[PDB]
């Protein structure tokens, strides 16, 4: 069956360049028009580029002058070259198969409905550098107690509670990306207030790239 | 001996897509100009051949396939597309060399109270081979229990009627479709463009 | 609804003339305009379809032109066979909304001829039956327009008369008219003078032909 | 700002019929340009449900349907089923842009488990972080369905740079969202009043700290 | 040849039911649409509707839908127009026409037509003509005539001297009187010298009443 594989994504700095490659199998690649479509994280789809069987090329205005589309029919592959990368370019890029190429006597746009989609390659553009998590606990006021990490790059970070013995009642809340490119996360544990008077809570947060391991005690 | 394309295109009565009509065009001189000169057609999409320069090429045989479908379903009549019409009514080969032509037919094929003479096949056990026709009326078993000649749940009549009304939107309005198939075989060429 | 309006409603022409008739549409009918010829007592015949395409058996002198809202039928050299009423019809729409034009009558032009006026008194045999018919005949007159007035004892009569007009004569291209005044026998005895007064372009003065029941 | 505008969230329990709308402009829909509809299950690539404004690809259930009127176009889902829950997108071509346009997208949840409303616990900034001279405020939202929420931050009864997290699904299958907007200077001292506002199914829940 | 032959003329009273027929020869009746057109007296053509024989498609004009029924029999290659209840305004000529076909997105007009069927709907019962002389005047050309009155239904056929006299003969169109009975006049111009030496007889035939009258028109005697 149809297989579309995307490669060449990564975390790159703004103003950088990179090449994305799509390998096509299970269909006659030369006859099909092909497209590149991107989806920013937690956001909607955006069309980037189109290449016809004939080689007619259309680009979105946002990517013009910075992105180029190419095809090799012998290698059955599609390529997107990306230059002068920006933070807005950060997205998951999808290889998309269009309709079978045709010659149209009539005027108008080509038919482009995308039946086949690849799993995609994530491209992240950030000016950020590795930063140790800065941890500040959130004091109680059942009671809710938690730990907060600020201005850390990059994810993953791991949070454990009281050496990990406490599993129930603890929620690790989602990380937030700031304009800086730094990430902020909170972990909240819910347990009896009667327990709060008699039970100590210590949260262990580990950031492997930073190689900083910290333990924080939350008390009323 | 000009090829009789007018008989297919200007025919008073068009076939239903399940019972689509095929006319062989042979031993004739073909002016495709009538087709490209016209402003009549909403879809004129050619695969493997340019709409222009058909006259300079010569084809051993030409086949004209005519049917009526609703306008949106013209998108189904293309190589490699999937759907009820492509899968169960008219299938175009992946290696298709020819043209697909369609025009709106609402004043010709729509009436107040609806025209229910044009029909399509909703269900089939298998998807149709390219250029294959099924005119069967057998009940379709979509469920585990056999139909035993009676329509019901998961037992359905294969065919349904388009309801074509002037009030309908263009996508659901009637459209007349001619598909031209140009074939190359090891034979002297009956059909030639006028230039060569 | 599409309205088809034909100009002129009537024309008078001589053989060998070029005749041009126009059909106009309320909205665009594209090429789907049809031109028909009909002759008195005979079925309509389709001269032209697709606004410029001639039906088989139709001579080249008939020609069609036009698109969208405006269309024209032309006869390059008028022929004796071509004096007839002509109609335009639209086939663009669904058959429900198909419409015809009012039509243009093509007639033979002729020099003006004054009507010959005759009055026929009521027959005695009809008088026995209880009704009296008085007839005034205008004979071999061109043009068609004529005014006939019935005066009884020099009193104008209205609502008691009926008129019939002939189609143009084949040999002379003129029209003949009959006016019949229907009265009771009792009213016929009541009044002496019955007169028919005729107005036509050929006559400088109205011509009155009269009979007196008592005098003759 | 998307050329094609879609409702953000739609909700229906199993077996109901729901409609998703794609509004348009003279450039895209209403110029006659075709509208295509895509369904994306979470964590997956988009999948084509409707093409040519009405045609259904093979293997796509009959319940999904496509229709268009004027600038707008709509997708109809009938006999709603748990597998149908996805984010749905509409595609058309815009003449001014000279490119194909996608809608912002609609989240559909088969209602399934019972409707729930956001629980919020706003936290005031920590003293150690205050000792750091920075100030951080976390709005934590938990156990809500549909997991689609709008967050507005209020300081001194004023509307308020803010960054808020995309909705996230907890182990319960209820959703949780997080807002950490934090301003150190000239307002946390200036304002002894603060609040964070969350809207969910027309309901606003408020937690106040300052 | 393509021939459409319509049924003979019909005279009916109001409220009655009528079906008229057009039979096709020389073409495939199933392949071509066939329709009906009404010409009201002294009026232009109106399309009533069309039918495609054998596919059971009948398309009516907006004006005539719900007042008439158009049917066809492919077995006898015939088409039918039916009125459920006849009305006086229904009196008109009725024509059967075959549509030539279609081209592109639109229709074509009727290439072949029938002879026509005259439908007269009236309260009047059939009545024989009464022929009354229009005598030559005792006044070089003289006019003489015959008046045919109180006859129903049309037609009436008038001749002079058993067809020997055709020149100068104008037979006027019939007019409809308040009685519902038609009247017509036929007049001929003859030499004045002829009146004494020539006998002029008007021969009037009404087929519906089986009535033939020959009337001598003679100079009046004083
Ligand atoms: C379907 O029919 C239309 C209409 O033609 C008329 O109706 C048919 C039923 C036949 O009986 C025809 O014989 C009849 O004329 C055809 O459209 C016509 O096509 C011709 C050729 O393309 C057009 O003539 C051309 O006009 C262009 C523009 O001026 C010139 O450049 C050319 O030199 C040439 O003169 C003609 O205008 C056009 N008529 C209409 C009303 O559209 C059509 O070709 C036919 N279909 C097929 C497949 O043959």
């Amino acid at each position: 069956e149809v297989q579309l594989v995307e490669s060449g994504g990564g975390l790159v700095q703004p103003g950088g360049s990179l090449r994305l490659s799509c390998a096509a199998s299970g269909f006659t690649f030369s006859s099909r028009n092909m497209n590149w479509v991107r989806q920013a994280p937690g956001k909607g789809l955006e069309w980037v580029s189109y290449i016809s069987s004939s080689g007619s090329i259309y680009y979105a205005d946002s990517v013009k002058g910075r992105f180029s589309i190419s095809r090799d029919n012998v290698k059955n592959s599609l390529y997107l070259q990306m230059n002068s990368l920006r933070d807005e370019d950060t997205a998951v890029y999808y290889c998309a198969r269009g309709v079978v190429g045709y010659y149209d006597m009539l005027t108008g746009p080509p038919d482009n409905w995308l039946d086949a989609w690849g799993q995609g390659t994530l491209v992240t553009v950030s000016s950020a550098s590795t930063k140790g998590p800065s941890v500040f606990p959130l004091a109680p006021s059942t009671a809710a107690l938690g730990c907060l990490v600020k201005d850390y790059f990059p994810e993953p970070v791991t949070v454990s509670w009281n050496s990990g013995a406490l599993t129930s009642g603890v929620h690790t809340f989602p990380a937030v990306l700031q304009s800086s490119g730094l990430y902020s996360l909170s972990s909240v544990v819910t347990v009896p207030s009667s327990s709060l008077g008699t039970q100590t809570y210590i949260c262990n947060v580990n950031h492997k790239p930073s190689n900083t391991k910290v333990d924080k005690r939350v008390e009323p | 001996n000009l090829c009789p394309f007018g008989e297919v295109f200007n025919a008073t009565r068009f076939a239903s897509v399940y019972a689509w009509n095929r006319k062989r065009i042979s031993n004739c001189v073909a002016d495709y100009s009538v087709l490209y000169n016209s402003a009549s057609f909403s879809t004129f999409k050619c695969y493997g051949v340019s709409p222009t320069k058909l006259n300079d090429l010569c084809f051993t045989n030409v086949y004209a396939d005519s049917f009526v479908i609703r306008g949106d379903e013209v998108r189904q009549i293309a190589p490699g597309q999937t759907g009820k019409i492509a899968d169960y009514n008219y299938k175009l080969p992946d290696d298709f060399t020819g043209c697909v032509i369609a025009w709106n037919s609402n004043n010709l094929d729509s009436k107040v109270g609806g025209n229910y003479n044009y029909l399509y096949r909703l269900f089939r056990k298998s998807n149709l081979k390219p250029f294959e026709r099924d005119i069967s009326t057998e009940i379709y078993q979509a469920g585990s229990t056999p139909c035993n000649g009676v329509e019901g749940f998961n037992c359905y009549f294969p065919l349904q009627s388009y309801g074509f009304q002037p009030t309908n939107g263009v996508g659901y309005q009637p459209y007349r479709v001619v598909v031209l198939s140009f074939e190359l075989l090891h034979a002297p060429a009956t059909v030639c463009g006028p230039k060569k | 609804d599409i309205q088809m309006t034909q100009s002129p409603s009537s024309l008078s022409a001589s053989v060998g003339d070029r005749v041009t008739i126009t059909c106009r549409a309320s909205q665009s009918i594209s090429s789907y305009l049809n031109w028909y010829q009909q002759k008195p007592g005979k079925a309509p015949k389709l001269l032209i379809y697709a606004a410029s395409s001639l039906q088989s058996g139709v001579p080249s002198r008939f020609s069609g032109s036009g698109s969208g809202t405006d269309f024209t039928l032309t006869i390059s050299s008028l022929q004796p066979e071509d004096f007839a009423t002509y109609y335009c019809q639209q086939s663009y729409s669904t058959p429900r909304q198909w419409t015809f034009g009012q039509g243009t009558k093509v007639e033979i032009k002729r020099t003006v001829a004054a009507p010959s006026v005759f009055i026929f008194p009521p027959s005695d045999e009809q008088l026995k039956s209880g009704t009296a018919s008085v007839v005034c005949l205008l004979n071999n007159f061109y043009p068609r327009e004529a005014k006939v007035q019935w005066k009884v004892d020099n009193a104008l009569q209205s609502g008691n008369s009926q008129e019939s007009v002939t189609e143009q004569d084949s040999k002379d291209s003129t029209y003949s008219l009959s006016s019949t005044l229907t009265l009771s026998k009792a009213d016929y005895e009541k009044h002496k003078v019955y007169a028919c007064e005729v107005t036509h372009q050929g006559l400088s003065s109205p011509v009155t032909k009269s009979f007196n029941r008592g005098e003759c | 700002q998307s050329v094609l505008t879609q409702p953000p969230s739609v909700s229906g329990a199993p077996g109901q019929r729901v409609t998703i709308s794609c509004t348009g402009s003279s450039s895209n829909i209403g110029a006659g340009y075709d509208v295509h509809w895509y369904q994306q299950l979470p964590g997956t690539a988009p999948k084509l449900l409707i093409y040519g404004n009405s045609n259904r690809p093979s293997g796509v259930p009959d319940r999904f349907s496509g229709s268009k009127s004027g600038t707008s176009a709509s997708l109809a889902i009938t006999g709603l089923q748990a597998e149908d829950e996805a984010d749905y997108y509409c595609q058309s071509y815009d003449s001014s842009l000279s490119g194909w346009v996608f809608g912002g997208g609609t989240k559909l949840t088969v209602l399934g488990q019972p409707k729930a409303a956001p629980s919020v616990t706003l936290f005031p900034p920590s003293s150690e972080e205050l000792q750091a001279n920075k100030a951080t405020l976390v709005c934590l939202i938990s156990d809500f369905y549909p997991g689609a929420v709008t967050v507005a931050w209020k300081a001194d009864s004023s509307p308020v740079g803010v960054e808020t997290t995309t909705p996230s699904k907890q182990s319960n299958n209820k959703y949780a969202a997080s807002s950490y907007l934090s301003l150190t200077p000239e307002q946390w001292k200036s304002h002894r009043s603060y609040s964070c506002q969350v809207t969910h199914e027309g309901s606003t829940v408020e937690k106040t700290v300052a | 040849e393509v021939q459409l032959v319509q049924s003979g003329a019909e005279v009916k009273k109001p409220g009655e039911s009528l079906k008229i027929s057009c039979q096709g020869s020389g073409y495939s009746f199933t392949s071509y649409w066939i329709g009906w057109v009404r010409q009201m007296p002294g009026k232009g053509l109106e399309w009533m509707g069309i039918i495609y024989p054998g596919e059971s498609d009948t398309r009516y004009s907006s004006s005539f839908q719900g007042h008439v029924t158009i049917s066809a029999d492919k077995s006898i290659s015939t088409a039918y127009l039916q009125w459920s209840s006849l009305k006086a305004s229904d009196t008109a000529m009725y024509y059967c026409a075959r549509i030539r076909g279609v081209y592109s997105s639109g229709w074509i007009g009727g290439d072949y037509w029938g002879q026509g069927t005259l439908v007269t709907v009236s309260s009047a019962s059939t009545k024989g003509p009464s022929v009354f002389p229009l005598a030559p005047s005792s006044k070089g050309t003289a006019a003489l005539g015959c008046l045919v009155k109180d006859y129903f239904p049309e037609p009436v056929t008038v001749s002079w001297n058993s067809g020997a006299l055709t020149s100068g003969v104008h037979t006027f169109p019939a007019v409809l009187q308040s009685s519902g009975l038609y009247s017509l006049s036929s007049v001929v111009t003859v030499p004045s010298s002829s009146l004494g030496t020539q006998t002029y007889i008007c021969n009037v035939n009404h087929k519906p009443s089986n009535t033939k009258v020959d009337k001598k028109v003679e100079p009046k005697s004083c």
